[PDB]
């Protein structure tokens, strides 16, 4: 209401929140390294066409 | 009207959703209580009664309300003058793809609507049909007074029907048959101005 | 240009329907 | 307020003919009623006339229709033929009868003569 | 199909200056009809 | 339905003054009553 005062009646507030408190990540196992190496040290690189 | 033609508009209109289907909903549903609302105002009795065997009311001259059957539409001076005192445009109503494109400069703006989508949809009921209903409802409160509006219509003379119209007011009756001759003229004379 | 409009009866009845094209003739044909 | 509480004069307001009695029912967001009506049939012609002269005075009915079977005259109600002889006790008079337009003869029975 | 819709039945009174017609019977009919009052009250939270 | 297909009782619902009769037309997009009155005039003094 943005007042100090409330008059007689009934009056609506949000919703109930229900609070998580809890944090869980999935990944897919995976344990090898991405092609870093052989890709960026390409010693050859293929021409624009 | 948001995009014509260049589909790529269309295609990115898409991501609104549906609020042209609202649109069209609201638009129809007010077009249907259009037509509500005539049939409820207009169409009242289900007997439509013909005129009957002719100008013998008491003295009193109702040529200005009744129909005229010589003209082409079924209509009386007074609804003739109401009809050509209220303005339309377009009265034909129809305008197709073969006068929209024509020598016509901009001048109409009937044509600048159209190519924008907007069209204006018919009424159900034609002037025609509430000048016969108009018509009925007269020839039953002239011939039969307030009867045929609560059931089967049944025929009584004028001049009794004022006097107990009359009557309902608290006045008697009798006042009406020594004034009569009065009374027909003053009526005439309202109607006349 | 032109408004067109489906007449038909509820579907669990039959399958004809009718079409009603708005302000224009038939003799100068874009119908079907 | 108007309809069940009460009668009403007001014409096809509640259902079509004369109104006698509403009855309410509860509906789902809505209220449903039942109007009784009462509904004239089995309709006859007759021959009428406005006054009738017996004295030279015109005798008007005080209340409902003057009508005839073809041969006698009687006074009858309006939405149901109740004839009844023509009498100075259900008839008034008001003036001569040569101003009324289509007056009738006739003969208006008193039933003061027989005691006497 | 596609008609002109009728708009009732054709009749006509027979009138004259000294012609009534008066009933002589009649009928009690009940005549049903349907008002709605109210809807469902609905409430929407802004945020959520 | 009330003025046209009865005699009402009402004051001024259909016209000044006491009602008799009333005359339906029609009108572009409308519609007219023509309600025919009773006007009492040329009133007297007396002692009751
Ligand atoms: C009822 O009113 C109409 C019009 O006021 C009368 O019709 C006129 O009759 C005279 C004589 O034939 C004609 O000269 C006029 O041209 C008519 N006027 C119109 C508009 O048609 C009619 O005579 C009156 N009927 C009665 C019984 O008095
Ligand atoms: C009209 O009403 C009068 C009064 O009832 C009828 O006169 C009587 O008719 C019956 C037979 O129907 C006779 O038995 C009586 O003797 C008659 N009474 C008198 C005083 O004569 C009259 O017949 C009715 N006429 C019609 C056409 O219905
Ligand atoms: C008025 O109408 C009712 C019918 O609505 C008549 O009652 C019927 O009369 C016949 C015999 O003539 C019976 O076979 C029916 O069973 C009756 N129907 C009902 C619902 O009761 C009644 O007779 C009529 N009144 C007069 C004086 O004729
Ligand atoms: C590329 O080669 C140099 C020397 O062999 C090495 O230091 C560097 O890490 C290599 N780059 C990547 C992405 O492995
Ligand atoms: C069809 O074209 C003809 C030729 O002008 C015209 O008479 C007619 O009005 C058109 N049809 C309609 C419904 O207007
Ligand atoms: C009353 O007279 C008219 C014309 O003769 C006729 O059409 C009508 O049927 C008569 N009424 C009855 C109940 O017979
Ligand atoms: C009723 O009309 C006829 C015309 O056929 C006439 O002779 C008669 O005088 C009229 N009666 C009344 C009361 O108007
Ligand atoms: C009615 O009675 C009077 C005298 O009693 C008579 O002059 C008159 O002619 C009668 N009416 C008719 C239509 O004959
Ligand atoms: C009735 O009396 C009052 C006061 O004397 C007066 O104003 C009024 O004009 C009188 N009514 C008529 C019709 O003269």
């Amino acid at each position: 209401l943005k007042s100090f005062t409330v008059e007689k009646g009934i009056y609506q507030t949000s919703n109930f929140r229900v609070q998580p408190t809890e944090s869980i990540v999935r990944f897919p196992n995976i344990t090898n390294l991405c092609p870093f190496g052989e890709v960026f040290n390409a010693t050859r690189f293929a021409s624009v066409y | 009207y948001i995009c014509g033609d260049s589909t790529e508009c269309s295609n990115l209109l898409l991501q609104y959703g549906s609020f042209c289907t609202q649109l069209n909903r609201a638009l129809t549903g007010i077009a249907v209580e259009q037509d509500k609302n005539t049939q409820e105002v207009f169409a009242q009795v289900k007997q439509i009664y013909k005129t009957p065997p002719i100008k013998d009311f008491g003295g009193f001259n109702f040529s200005q309300i009744l129909p005229d059957p010589s003209k082409p539409s079924k209509r009386s001076f007074i609804e003739d003058l109401l009809f050509n005192k209220v303005t339309l445009a377009d009265a034909g109503f129809i305008k197709q793809y073969g006068d929209c494109l024509g020598d016509i400069a901009a001048r109409d703006l009937i044509c600048a609507q159209k190519f924008n989508g907007l069209t204006v949809l018919p009424p159900l009921l034609t002037d025609e049909m509430i000048a016969q209903y108009t018509s009925a409802l007269l020839a039953g409160t002239i011939t039969s007074g307030w009867t045929f509006g609560a059931g089967a219509a049944l025929q009584i003379p004028f001049a009794m029907q004022m006097a107990y119209r009359f009557n309902g007011i608290g006045v008697t009756q009798n006042v009406l048959y020594e004034n009569q001759k009065l009374i027909a003229n003053q009526f005439n004379s309202a109607i006349g101005k | 240009f032109g408004g067109v409009s489906v007449i038909t009866p509820g579907t669990n009845t039959s399958n004809q329907v009718a079409v009603l094209y708005q302000d224009v003739n038939c003799t100068e044909v874009p119908v079907a | 307020s108007e309809c069940v509480l009460g009668q009403s004069k007001r014409v096809d307001f509640c259902g079509k003919g004369y109104h006698l009695m509403s009855f309410p029912q509860s509906a789902p967001h809505g209220v449903v009623f039942l109007h009784v009506t009462y509904v004239p049939a089995q309709e006859k012609n007759f021959t009428t006339a406005p006054a009738i002269c017996h004295d030279g005075k015109a005798h008007f009915p005080r209340e409902g229709v003057f009508v005839s079977n073809g041969t006698h005259w009687f006074v009858t109600q309006r939405n149901f033929y109740e004839p009844q002889i023509i009498t100075t006790d259900n008839t008034f008079v008001s003036g001569n009868c040569d101003v009324v337009i289509g007056i009738v003869n006739n003969t208006v029975y008193d039933p003061l003569q027989p005691e006497l | 199909i596609a008609y002109t819709m009728s708009l009732g039945a054709e009749n006509s009174v027979a009138y004259s200056n000294n012609s009534i017609a008066i009933p002589t019977n009649f009928t009690i009919s009940v005549t049903t009809e349907i008002l709605p009052v109210s809807m469902t009250k609905t409430s929407v939270d802004c945020t959520m």
